[PDB]
């Protein structure tokens, strides 16, 4: 039973037909940044809500996240869904480092995910992703599709608990502006 | 001769210190062209790279020093005749992203100064650069990529005869590093923001010029298809509606020569251009001595009827908009002796007694 609001911020569409075999795509979940797994053409897109345009400035971080994943969802008979997703958080992207959490969904049609991590460094419990300083990491979530013709796409909703915290400001570039493809709104229908 | 080599005294980890000439460690310059623009970088390194060939007193205590609990002080000194002026600001961030912005909106948001040296002989301040800790190390300003940038504001009102050097004086002091840190508590006593809510220019002339500014500051700033957005601003754009008292830096960007009397007040997008009724609300009348370049403002909670929102459909008109909005209006005419537009520096300083409500879902655009 959800009660406060999550804000959508990251969404990666499987590549189109003919597009069978397995891929996946990574999600940085702190930086708001999305890598498809080798040249695999994703459509991916990245919103402007507060809790991204604090996560993408805020330099030092401390609290729990939460972090809904939907799965979308297509026109499939639900007798014939074999999609299957596998999604792993990580504190790195290197072949040494291990899952720090594995779920595995294989729901027809959409599914939702509701998970949470927490964010803590060195620094009086903040931690400064990325930063060389005390080989600090941000937090990766890899999503694994095994059948991108039946799996449309991913999408990341977060929320601040309360006990978040932040400090210090990254000078960012200028955030372009949002602005389609598959009709999941009334507005793109 | 030989001892008890391990009860010598040879490690003392404690902090810089003596006087403070003792406490000096680099010293840095920047050429101020004599025509440079407003949004025109002078300087920007890192913070770090600041002691690289410096030959000062605690220039190695600083790099050795494992520990610091003092802050960081930078004095600027420089000058420039009565007859002239410009903006300069220096300004510490915590790091950086690949073509970062460098627009005073975004630079200034951590922690700043901003000053007139048509005004100022000198001018200083200063900060902590472990913003969430009460210590911290040149090893640690090293790698977490500290950054320095100093901007030109506002160009010069009168160009100078030759380019200048403004000079800065890096020296560690005795303040205690106290962190700054924002959190989600719906009431918060002081909410420092360091928001540029805008650089106005008012031409000479007779006529009512009259500039509005928005305090719906969530969102960022506008640009192109893009805003700009740093911490501080992006954090307060996390509740829905909030209201509490404003305090406001205003800031003499143009030489003393160019002067203006500008009438502060609060009202709304309803309020049309060409009403010669603006002093029937409550408001400030703000003139500047020729020394003086600083003023506070402060519009307590009786100023606001309720909460507003941090946000508005960019597509939102004046005429639709019921959020309140900073005026500031020429109540007299610009002038001087000498050409120049009168610049006037805007910047939030911070929310006393910040009462935020609900929650935000979030608009794209700003403003």
């Amino acid at each position: 039973e959800a009660s406060d609001v999550y804000s959508p911020c990251m969404i990666a569409s499987t590549p189109p037909a003919p597009f069978s075999d397995v891929t996946a795509v990574t999600f940085d979940l702190i930086n708001g940044k999305i890598t498809p797994v080798g040249d695999d053409n994703w459509n991916t897109h990245i919103y402007n809500p507060p809790i991204m345009n604090v996560l993408r400035t805020a330099a030092w971080k401390s609290g729990t996240i939460h972090v809904q994943l939907n799965v979308r969802g297509a026109g499939v008979k639900r007798a014939d869904w074999d999609g299957q997703v596998f999604v792993y958080l990580r504190q790195s992207m290197n072949p040494e480092s291990y899952d720090a959490r594995t779920f595995v969904i294989s729901q027809p049609g959409s599914a939702m995910l509701n998970f949470s991590f927490d964010i803590i460094g060195p620094n009086s419990g903040f931690e400064f992703a990325e930063s060389p300083w005390a080989n600090q990491t941000t937090w990766y979530l890899e999503c694994v599709a095994t059948n991108p013709r039946q799996i449309q796409q991913f999408e990341v909703n977060m929320r601040f608990d309360p006990n978040f915290r932040v400090a210090g400001n990254i000078l960012m570039p200028p955030f372009p502006l949002s602005t389609p493809l598959l009709k999941f709104r009334f507005r793109d229908i | 001769m030989e001892q008890n080599l391990f009860a010598l005294s040879l490690d003392d980890t404690s902090s810089v210190r003596g006087s403070l000439l003792d406490t000096k460690f680099a010293q840095t310059r920047v050429l101020l062209s004599k025509a440079m623009a407003g949004g025109d970088v002078l300087l920007d390194e890192y913070l770090y790279d600041v002691v690289n060939g410096q030959d000062f007193r605690a220039t190695v205590a600083f790099l050795r020093t494992h520990v610091i609990t003092g802050k960081i002080k930078v004095t600027a000194t420089t000058n420039i005749s009565d007859n002239s002026g410009c903006c300069l600001m220096l300004a510490i961030n915590s790091g950086v992203r690949g073509k970062y912005s460098t627009d005073v909106y975004t630079i200034c948001s951590q922690d700043s100064m901003t000053w007139n040296p048509g005004c100022k002989k000198n001018f200083s301040f200063t900060f902590n650069p472990n913003p969430c800790g009460d210590s911290w190390s040149a090893e640690m300003i090293s790698r977490s990529r500290v950054r320095m940038t100093v901007i030109c504001v506002s160009g010069w009102t009168l160009s100078p005869t030759t380019d200048v050097i403004a000079k800065l004086d890096w020296s560690i002091v005795n303040e205690k590093c106290e962190p700054t840190i924002y959190h989600l508590a719906d009431c918060q006593n002081w909410l420092p923001l360091n928001r540029w809510m805008g650089k106005l220019t008012f031409p000479q002339g007779v006529t009512s010029e009259v500039r509005r500014m928005p305090l719906s500051i969530g969102g960022g700033a506008g640009a192109t298809q893009a805003f700009l957005a740093n911490m501080p601003n992006s954090w307060i754009s996390m509740w829905r509606y909030f209201r509490g008292e404003l305090h406001f830096e205003v800031t003499k960007m143009s030489s003393p020569y160019i002067k203006a009397t500008v009438t502060f007040l609060i009202a709304f997008g309803n309020l049309s251009d060409a009403f010669g009724f603006y002093e029937s609300f409550p408001h400030r009348i703000v003139q500047f001595a020729e020394v003086e370049e600083k003023c506070t403002l402060v519009f307590s909670q009786q100023e606001f009827v309720t909460a507003w929102s941090t946000q508005v459909n960019p597509r939102t008109t004046l005429e639709a908009d019921g959020c309140p909005y900073l005026y500031a209006i020429i109540h007299d005419s610009t002038t001087g002796t000498i050409s120049g537009d009168f610049n006037l520096g805007v910047k939030l300083v911070g929310i006393k007694d910040f009462c935020g409500i609900g929650s935000n879902p979030g608009i794209d655009g700003s403003r």
